[PDB]
């Protein structure tokens, strides 16, 4: 068990999940201008 | 003569074999019946040792060898003068070792202490049978023991490490340097340690042993201990022998004679996570 | 010497370490003479002149310790030069025989030394070796078996007594010895661990030194919560003695 | 219950859970990008 | 039994340490107790004392192991992938023969002549942090100048012998593998380095240091139960058990050491493995440069 | 055992087995897609 | 869900998760660096 | 509770905060003049 | 019914037959990939 | 030394309930992998 | 967001903080100077 | 108020600004001097 | 700004300081140094 | 983090170390003036 | 400035850069010595 009670523990997880998604929003944002430069994934044969 | 205190000890009892016909000892030396076998082995093997010098060239200490016989032999008894006098040699050592340590077992039995020294010798003399009964028993012929010479040996190492490209590349071999390297460590650290602890700074009284755990975890991180400390020696310096004699067991039995410890290594480098 | 000479540099710096390193070992084997000298010559030999080897011992080394106090090697008085002990045989390097009893006289393997009659006082000049009743902060660590309890049996499977308290050693966490009350004479004598398999093989401690009613002979501590270094070298002796003149009829 | 966490503290055998996870993670998409057909980097050798 | 384990184990309190002279700063205080390391020894592992001189001495060190794996990356395209396949057989090698004792190109052995700059740093702070940390307790420097005779060999390897030779280009690369095979084209390079009599030195003392490291090891584990571990107090008080060590070795061999002169004969042996070690490199070019041609010349 | 009871492990252990079965549905969406990118396990012909 | 904190310590799991995003940011970088198409720096090769 | 206040944490968070955001600022004029000596992220044939 | 786990405390010896088991599939995939009849990457060679 | 006794017979009781599964589910691994690729050919070949 | 400050002690994260940075503008740096194009020092190769 | 007052915190912050900027001038009159013997920053074709 | 030092110790984050500022510019000499461009002794190679 | 007096000795060993200072500061520079009379460093970018 | 003596010990500031300024000294003639130019015994080379 962490040094920690229900309410700090909730509120954390908040700032986490919230934190977390932005973080992933500008990761998506990044992917998609990596893939207007280069897109990956090619066919069998290539590019 | 005897030590100051040493009268109480000198007590009757405790041999393994003879009773008490050998319970005595010579000056310092307690003899018992494997010290008096002891020296008969080392003597008999000296002088086979100076007999084959006898019939070689020189007298010459660092170009004395003994050679161990040809390779038409095979594993079988080679006449005297054409390698004979190596296996005699080798039973000599064998003997002159067991019996040391049998001797040792009684002195430990006689002073009432563990077997830790007979059984920490008995690694010592396993890697000496490795390097001259068991590894050339495995590979077909005496002919790949080491010569009993200063210098020879030393030719033997260097040949028996070449003929395996580089022997750096010995998998075990390396477990066992890393052994012998932090083995030479800890004896630097420890024994600068009791000394420091011991004879301490001018004006200053003799320090306790928690000053030895203070500064040893300060140094390493954390702290093992006045036993801690005494077990890890003893375990680091027999491992490194260990791996030594598993070293020499997996060269020439295992990988043929010609082979290469630098291409064994290509098992990791040709794996599919990269090899393409 | 010169590029064509016979003498080079290698050599001669060779030649420079085995003086030092002839130098070195008779420093080294000199150090090793701080205990144990003048040696004490056999029979047959005469005892006018001393006998002391060919590095003669240094001068008594004066060792400064913590309160002020001074200790000088070699530890003479710890020496217990005379014995309850007779020779075998009137020859040199004959072994001798205990005359009286070898667990009371303290020879052999139950031979003690003549240790100080004081406790080690560590670091805060209190003493380390402590029951744990006395050291309060310290617990056996559940992780591993619980000695106290247990009753002690002997080497011929006769119970000894039964284990009360741990000694433990403060400053270096670990348990030095087994306080037993002896069977039915209300009587505490301390076991040290290793003399002892704590591993409840059945249900119990075994001690294989010595036999169940020898836990009465173990000498006891004077004080009641620590224990000096003589009464320590007392104890292990007590119990080594049985490694050779117990044996207890187990035939 | 599963009692595998009273002999393994979660504390410790799901850090190793997950640092065993993303090793295996870590292998398979190197193994998928050595290859000439499931690289999708330089995808197609030849 | 017998003492390869503990089979009770106590716990209690954190030790804070002996109380240090007004000359260093307040240390750590993690002081945490692993079982396995009290069930092969002690269980604390900590506090550390980390001041200024151990700091700076991990600052240097990892700005050299930075610049060696920032090397060793470049050297295979930054692959991961090819660093790890690739990782034993990389290395930091050292600077090319042309450009002698100068400062080379950074990719010609001018990154290899910053990591060793800043790894013998490192090493000369870590050295400078045991002897503080020794005569803060007011104890002895015994460890520090066996520590200084490990750096006289590294010296010597990585930078005495390349002065004297005048090319950086003699020393070892920074690599696993490689090193490994710096050392066995050196020995081949220089004759056979089984005829250098100071290498044969330091190899007797090496296999001396094992041999005396069991002997002392197995010693004080056989009398380990009549208080043999405690060598400080069977040195200024003598137990039995000190007096049966001595014993054994007296009728074993004829003679002994006491409590605290074997502790010499370890750190002497120890000591002079890298020290004859050292020697052997520095006299290796500039002095012989073909080992066996000296042997045949000697014996 | 270690210093833990059965007050968590309870539905520690559920929670668990949550979020492994999260981690395998969103495992096999990832793997079709992979298949649909390229199939692997060709016949001894060939793909 | 969010029950998760009472079992580990944020002091030490919000490192360790921030450890292994730097490193795992810095594998895919250098991997993409490694490669012939998708090297930002020098480009394309031959 | 890392042994500090609240309002503390809000000062402490208010001059890390405009640290960082100084830094990003000046980061930025480095990236742009950076492109403008030279620029990365080259066509698929290169420069 | 056996009984017999009182020398090997069950996480260590747990653990170390976990590693192992992981090893040793580890090992039967990778020589699966090496050959060619048994490559499901790749497909078989010439 | 080890554990309690109660703790090893639930040791081996589910140590051997999940070896059996492991078992279970490496055979019905195995049978489609031969339906993939049968091994173990004949001195005439596949 | 201040709140990140209630569990992590602002002496530790922001030392460590601090460390990181200048090893990744190190790292960054390097980088840029083991490549021919954005060698600023030497100039380019050729 | 870890280790030190607040008076002596702002005369410590005043000394360390003045020699803080003292440094970063110095720094710049030996860039200037710098870049007038060598200046770095190539074009793309070298010097 | 002035409250930086309400946490940190001068003493020690002013010594830390000092010795970074003298490694970073210990490199940059070097590096300097190394180059042909920048070498102010024995300047330019060949 | 106070070590030591507070301008009893502060501010004496300050005057004594600007002073040694001082003077290493100005023999450096005589030096390196004569040091430059002896070898200019900084080349031209073709060299000397 | 004299301030800074509040802070620093005068000792071991004095002993650090006793030893820092003989190792910068040394390492500044080590680097003449090794270069041609401004080699004083034996000058320049060819
Ligand atoms: C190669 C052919 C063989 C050569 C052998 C060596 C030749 C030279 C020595 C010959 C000695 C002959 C003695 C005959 C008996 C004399 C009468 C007698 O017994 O009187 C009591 C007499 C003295 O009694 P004490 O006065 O009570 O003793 C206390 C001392 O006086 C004072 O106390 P302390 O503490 O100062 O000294 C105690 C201790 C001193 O310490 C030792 O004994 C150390 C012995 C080993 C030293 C290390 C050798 C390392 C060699 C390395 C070489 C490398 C070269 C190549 C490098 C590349 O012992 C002694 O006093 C000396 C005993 C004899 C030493 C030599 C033993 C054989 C060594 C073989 C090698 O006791 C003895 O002399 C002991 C007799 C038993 C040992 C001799 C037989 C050994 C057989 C070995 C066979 C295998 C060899 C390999
Ligand atoms: C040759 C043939 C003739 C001789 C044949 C016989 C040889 C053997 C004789 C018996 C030796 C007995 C013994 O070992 O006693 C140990 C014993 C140890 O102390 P203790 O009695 O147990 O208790 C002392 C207290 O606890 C208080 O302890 P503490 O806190 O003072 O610390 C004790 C510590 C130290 O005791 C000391 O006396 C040493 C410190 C003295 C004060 C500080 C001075 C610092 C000087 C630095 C110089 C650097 C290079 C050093 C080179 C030394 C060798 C030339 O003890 C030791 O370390 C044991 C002594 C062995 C030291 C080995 C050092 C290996 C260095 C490896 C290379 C390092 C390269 C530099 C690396 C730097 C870091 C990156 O006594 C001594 O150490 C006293 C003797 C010290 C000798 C110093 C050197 C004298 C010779 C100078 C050269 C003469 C020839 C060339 C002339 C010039 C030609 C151009
Ligand atoms: C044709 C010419 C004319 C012929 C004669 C004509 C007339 C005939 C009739 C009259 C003459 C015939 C009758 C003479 C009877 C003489 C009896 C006699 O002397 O009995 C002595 C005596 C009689 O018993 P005792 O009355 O109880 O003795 C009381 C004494 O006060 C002893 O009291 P302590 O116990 O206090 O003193 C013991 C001391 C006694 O010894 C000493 O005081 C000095 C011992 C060390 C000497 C170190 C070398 C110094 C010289 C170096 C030059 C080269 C050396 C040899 C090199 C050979 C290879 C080139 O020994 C030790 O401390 C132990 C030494 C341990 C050595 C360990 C290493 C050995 C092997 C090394 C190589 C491997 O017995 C012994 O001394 C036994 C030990 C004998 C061996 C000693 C060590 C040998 C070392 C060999 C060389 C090692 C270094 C190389
Ligand atoms: C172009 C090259 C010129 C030259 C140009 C210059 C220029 C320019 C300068 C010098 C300066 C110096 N030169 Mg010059 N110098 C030349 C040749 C030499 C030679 C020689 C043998 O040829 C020597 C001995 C010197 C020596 C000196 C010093 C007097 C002085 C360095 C100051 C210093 O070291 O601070 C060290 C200060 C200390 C207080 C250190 C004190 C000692 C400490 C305590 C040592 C610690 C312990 C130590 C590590 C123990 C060692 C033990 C070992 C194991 C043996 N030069 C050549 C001819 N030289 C500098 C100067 O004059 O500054 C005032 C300077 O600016
Ligand atoms: C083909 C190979 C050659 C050979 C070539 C060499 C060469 C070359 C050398 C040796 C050396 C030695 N050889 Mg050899 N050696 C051969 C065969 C052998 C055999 C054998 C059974 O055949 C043995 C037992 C040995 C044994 C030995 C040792 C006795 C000795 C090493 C001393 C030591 O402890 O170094 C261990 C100590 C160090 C290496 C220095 C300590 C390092 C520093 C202090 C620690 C820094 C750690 C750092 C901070 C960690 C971070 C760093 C970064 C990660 C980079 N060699 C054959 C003949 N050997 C060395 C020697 O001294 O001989 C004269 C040596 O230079
Ligand atoms: C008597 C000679 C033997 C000896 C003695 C010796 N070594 C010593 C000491 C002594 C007395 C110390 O006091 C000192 C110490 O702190 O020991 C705990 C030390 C030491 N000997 C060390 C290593 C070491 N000693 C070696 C050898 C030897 N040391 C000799 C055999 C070797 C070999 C054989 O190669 C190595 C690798 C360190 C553990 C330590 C000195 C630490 C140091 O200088 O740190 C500098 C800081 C950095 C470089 C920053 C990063 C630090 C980490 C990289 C530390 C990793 C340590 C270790 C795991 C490295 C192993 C090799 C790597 C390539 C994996
Ligand atoms: C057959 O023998 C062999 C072994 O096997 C028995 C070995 O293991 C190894 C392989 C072992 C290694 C290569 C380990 C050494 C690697 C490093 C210390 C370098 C670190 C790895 C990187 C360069 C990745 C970069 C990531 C960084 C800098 C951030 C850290 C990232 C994490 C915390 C992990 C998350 C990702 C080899 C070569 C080998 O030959
Ligand atoms: C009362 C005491 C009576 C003692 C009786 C003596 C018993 C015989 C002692 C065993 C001797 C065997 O002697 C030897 O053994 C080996 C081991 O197989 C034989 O076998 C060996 O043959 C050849 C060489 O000869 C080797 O290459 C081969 O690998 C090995 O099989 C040897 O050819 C034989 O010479
Ligand atoms: C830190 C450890 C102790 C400090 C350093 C110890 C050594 C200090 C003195 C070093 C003296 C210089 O030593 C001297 O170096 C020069 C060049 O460097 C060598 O001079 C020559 O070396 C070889 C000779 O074939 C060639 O590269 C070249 O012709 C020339 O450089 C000398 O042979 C050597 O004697
Ligand atoms: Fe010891």
């Amino acid at each position: 068990i962490s040094g920690l009670s229900e309410a700090e523990a909730k509120e954390f997880h908040s700032i986490f999940v919230t934190s977390f998604f932005l973080f992933i929003v500008v990761a998506v944002v990044a992917h998609i201008l990596a893939w207007m430069w280069r897109p990956w994934l090619p066919k069998a044969t290539g590019y | 003569a005897m030590l100051s205190f040493e009268k109480k000890y000198r007590v009757r009892g405790g041999t393994l074999i003879g009773g008490d016909l050998f319970d005595f000892w010579v000056g310092p030396f307690y003899v018992g019946i494997f010290g008096v076998m002891t020296v008969f082995f080392a003597l008999i093997g000296i002088a086979l040792i100076a007999w084959n010098t006898a019939l070689g060239p020189t007298w010459n200490l660092w170009q004395i060898s003994v050679n161990p016989p040809d390779a038409k032999y095979g594993l079988g008894f080679a006449p005297l003068a054409e390698g004979g006098i190596w296996q005699w040699v080798s039973i000599c050592a064998t003997g002159a070792f067991v019996t040391w340590a049998l001797r040792e077992v009684e002195i430990c039995r006689k002073l009432g202490i563990g077997f830790h020294v007979p059984f920490a010798f008995s690694f010592a003399i396993f890697a000496y049978v490795t390097l001259v009964v068991i590894r050339p028993v495995l590979m077909g012929s005496w002919s790949y023991g080491f010569p009993y010479g200063i210098f020879t040996h030393l030719d033997w190492v260097s040949n028996t490490g070449y003929s395996y490209g580089q022997f750096h590349y010995n998998p075990a071999h390396m477990i066992a340097i890393t052994f012998f390297f932090t083995t030479c460590l800890a004896l630097a650290l420890h024994g600068g340690l009791v000394l420091s602890a011991l004879n301490p700074d001018r004006g200053e009284p003799v320090k306790s042993p928690e000053h030895e755990n203070t500064v040893f975890r300060d140094l390493v991180g954390y702290s093992i201990g006045t036993i801690g400390i005494h077990r890890l020696g003893l375990f680091l310096a027999l491992s490194a022998v260990f791996f030594s004699a598993v070293c020499m067991i997996i060269s020439g039995p295992v990988l043929a004679e010609g082979g290469s410890w630098p291409d064994w290594w290509n098992w990791w480098r040709n794996l599919p996570i990269w090899n393409p | 010497m010169q590029p064509g000479a016979y003498l080079d540099l290698a050599q001669v710096t060779l030649y420079v370490f085995w003086i030092f390193f002839a130098g070195l070992l008779f420093y080294l084997r000199r150090e090793d003479k701080r205990e144990g000298y003048p040696l004490v010559a056999d029979a047959g030999s005469g005892t006018r002149l001393a006998k002391i080897g060919v590095p003669a011992p240094p001068d008594p080394k004066t060792y400064l310790l913590r309160g002020g106090a001074t200790k000088t090697v070699p530890s003479t008085s710890n020496d217990r030069p005379n014995v309850a002990l007779t020779p075998a045989a009137p020859w040199p390097g004959a072994p001798f025989v205990p005359t009286g009893n070898p667990f009371a006289d303290g020879v052999g393997p139950g031979s003690y030394a003549q240790r100080a009659d004081v406790p080690e006082l560590g670091l805060d000049n209190l003493p380390i070796i402590v029951p744990l009743r006395a050291a309060k902060g310290m617990f056996l660590d559940p992780r591993d078996p619980n000695p106290v309890g247990m009753p002690v049996v002997g080497c011929d499977g006769v119970v000894g007594g039964t284990v009360t308290e741990v000694w433990v050693d403060r400053a270096e966490v670990l348990a030095r010895y087994l306080e037993v009350e002896v069977a039915k004479s209300r009587k505490r004598v301390l076991l040290p661990v290793p003399f002892a398999l704590i591993n409840d093989p059945f249900g119990k401690v075994s001690v294989d030194a010595i036999r169940g009613d020898q836990f009465a002979g173990v000498p006891t501590t004077s004080k009641g919560d620590q224990v000096s270094k003589l009464e320590e070298d007392k104890i292990c002796a007590y119990y080594g003695a049985g490694t050779l003149y117990a044996t207890p009829l187990r035939s | 219950m599963w009692r595998i966490w009273l002999l393994f503290d979660p504390r410790r055998a799901l850090v190793l859970l997950f640092v065993f996870l993303f090793g295996l993670a870590i292998i398979i998409h190197f193994i998928l990008l050595s290859t000439s057909r499931f690289n999708w980097l330089d995808g197609p050798r030849a | 039994y017998q003492n390869i384990f503990t089979q009770v184990q106590v716990e209690g309190p954190a030790y804070a340490g002996v109380p240090l002279r007004p000359g260093s700063s307040p240390r750590e205080t993690q002081t945490t107790f692993n079982y396995w390391l009290g069930k092969i020894g002690d269980a604390q592992v900590g506090p550390v004392y980390l001041g200024f001189t151990g700091v700076c001495s991990l600052l240097c060190g990892f700005v050299a192991i930075e610049i060696i794996g920032l090397n060793m990356l470049a050297s295979v395209d930054w692959s991961p992938i090819e660093f790890l396949r690739q990782f034993c057989w990389l290395a930091l090698e050292p600077p090319k023969p042309e450009y002698g004792l100068t400062i080379p190109p950074l990719k010609e052995g001018g990154w290899w002549l910053m990591a060793g700059f800043f790894l013998t740093v490192s090493i000369a702070l870590w050295w400078v942090r045991t002897y503080r940390r020794s005569r803060a307790l007011g104890m002895g420097t015994h460890v520090s100048w066996a520590f200084a005779s490990a750096i006289l060999l590294y010296l010597a390897l990585g930078f005495i012998q390349p002065l004297l030779m005048g090319s950086w280009s003699e020393a070892p690369p920074f690599g696993v593998f490689p090193h490994l095979d710096w050392t066995n084209n050196f020995s081949i390079k220089y004759g056979n380095l089984y005829y250098n009599p100071f290498h044969c030195l330091s190899i007797a003392f090496l296999y001396g240091s094992a041999l005396l490291f069991a002997m002392h090891g197995a010693t004080i584990l056989a009398v380990s139960r009549y208080g043999g571990e405690r060598e400080i107090e069977q040195m200024l008080d003598r137990g039995t058990a000190l007096e049966r060590a001595a014993l054994f070795w007296r009728w074993t061999m004829g003679f002994n050491a006491t409590a605290e002169s074997i502790h010499r004969w370890a750190w002497w042996f120890a000591v002079l493995c890298p020290l004859t070690g050292a020697i052997g490199i520095i006299l290796t070019g500039p002095v012989v440069d073909n080992w066996f041609d000296w042997g045949v010349k000697h014996g």
